[PDB]
């Protein structure tokens, strides 16, 4: 039940700052050093910084020396990372990692930090109703015209998980993203069971819950 | 910095067959205390990395016995005796003997399986989007192998190119298939200029091309 | 040299 939960990701203008958090549970946070690792979209893993169990010593990667600062609050079991003077090269998914088993034994889920000079645009959720229907029908939602990445798409507030295929976003010709999230469900539940898609675009603060009704 | 070189970049292995991933370091990873601090990481699609092996060959908590580790010094190998469906993703080697912690580039493990035919569903644009002036027709291809497929948009029985974008999912961890969505975005004026909207799919599983169509009425 | 697996953790 060792679980690491990160937060603080979003979009930031070049030169500005952003602070990430990492909640630790299931172990004694005060006696383990911590790491920060990042992964650019489609690229590999790159170490960022390490902090001692008490914050007495700190080591940084050469690419982030002088801009990133690692810290921790053992009274909260939380690991922090202040990122100043951000660049488009710093766009990546950032992980915190616990030391253990002579390796990085446990990781957080990852949070996305994007550095872009483009305006933030909220999405517009459109329903994909089941009509053409053997006993397994398909329905979904359309998250269209948003920027930047990402969007959190869940079904039935997280209750519907099987058969879901959230497609990767595609950069349209208008510089805006648009993905689709579908789910195959038994045809006997198109009217007995209610299906709602939950969309959340963090950079624009837009939470949309849209019901996908059938289409006879 | 110790340079980690992983080979190859992609490995197409058949289901149930053994697989092996090599990792090479620029220096010896044996520390001053005589312990080789090399680890193997597994990153499933859309998930964080999880620890498979530490200190070359030691298995982490809840790691299946089919994952194995060998090699010593500067050459290392991660071996899977039976490749299963949960084994999809990228694998990274990591050193923790020096403090500039360096990772490998990664080895993507693609799983070869039998042919699977795609499930073709078409979705007309919503009336809510029609009020916005735009209209998007989605063509869904669900659970198919291999990844190669061709989706052709025929608006009013006329091949259309240039107004459609596609998105293929990653290989699934339950059936090792793929899913594809093709969105044809047109204006409402151009949408009401035609009647029959169809997407024709050709796949290795499909003997004859499958066409899903709807009319604006 | 330092041990990244032992030094950043609490001393036994």
């Amino acid at each position: 039940q060792v679980q690491l939960v990160e937060s603080g990701g979003g979009v930031v203008q070049p030169g500005r700052s952003l602070r990430l958090s990492c909640a630790a549970s299931g172990f004694t946070f005060s006696v383990y050093g911590m790491h920060w690792v990042r992964q650019a979209p489609g690229k590999g893993l790159e170490w960022v910084a390490v902090i001692w169990y008490d914050g007495s010593n700190k080591i940084y990667a050469d690419s982030v020396k002088g801009r990133f600062t690692i810290s921790r609050d053992n009274s909260k079991n939380t690991l922090y990372l202040q990122m100043d003077s951000l660049s488009a090269a710093d766009t990546a998914v950032y992980y915190c990692a616990k030391i253990g088993s002579s390796s990085f034994d446990y990781w957080g889920q990852g949070t996305l930090v994007i550095v872009s000079s483009a305006s933030t645009k909220g999405p517009s959720v459109f329903p994909l109703a089941p009509s053409s229907k053997g006993g397994t029908a398909a329905l979904g939602c359309l998250v269209k015209d948003y920027f930047p990445e990402p969007v959190t798409v869940s079904w039935n507030s997280g209750a519907l998980t099987s058969g879901v295929h959230t497609f990767p976003a595609v950069l349209q010709s208008s510089g805006l993203y648009s993905l689709s999230s579908v789910v195959t469900v038994p045809s006997s539940s198109l009217g007995t069971q209610t299906y709602i898609c939950n969309v959340n675009h963090k950079p624009s603060n837009t939470k949309v819950d849209k019901k996908v009704e059938p289409k006879s | 910095d110790i340079v980690m070189t992983q080979t190859p970049l992609s490995s197409p292995v058949t289901l149930g067959q053994p697989a092996s991933i090599s990792c090479r370091s620029s220096q010896s990873l044996v520390h001053s205390n005589g312990i080789t601090y090399l680890s193997w990481l597994q990153q499933r699609p859309g998930q964080p990395p999880r620890l498979l092996l530490y200190e070359i060959s030691n298995r982490f908590s809840g790691v299946p016995d089919r994952f194995s580790g060998s090699g010593t010094g500067t050459d290392f190998t991660l071996k899977i005796s039976r490749v299963e469906a949960e084994d999809v993703g990228v694998y990274y080697c990591m050193q923790t003997t020096q403090f500039p912690i360096t990772f490998g580039q990664g080895t993507r493990l693609e799983i070869k399986r039998t042919v699977a035919a795609p499930s073709v569903f078409i979705f007309p644009p919503s009336d809510e989007q029609l009020k916005s002036g735009t209209a998007s027709v989605v063509c869904l291809l669900n659970n198919f192998y291999p990844r190669e497929a061709k989706v052709q948009w025929k608006v009013d029985n006329a091949l259309q190119s240039g107004n459609s974008q596609e998105s293929v999912t990653e290989q699934d961890s339950k059936d090792s298939t793929y899913s594809l969505s093709s969105t044809l975005t047109l204006s409402k004026a151009d949408y009401e200029k035609h009647k029959v909207y169809a997407c024709e799919v050709t796949h290795q599983g499909l003997s004859s091309p499958v066409t899903k169509s709807f009319n604006r009425g | 040299n330092a041990n990244p697996n032992v030094d950043p953790n609490a001393n036994p």
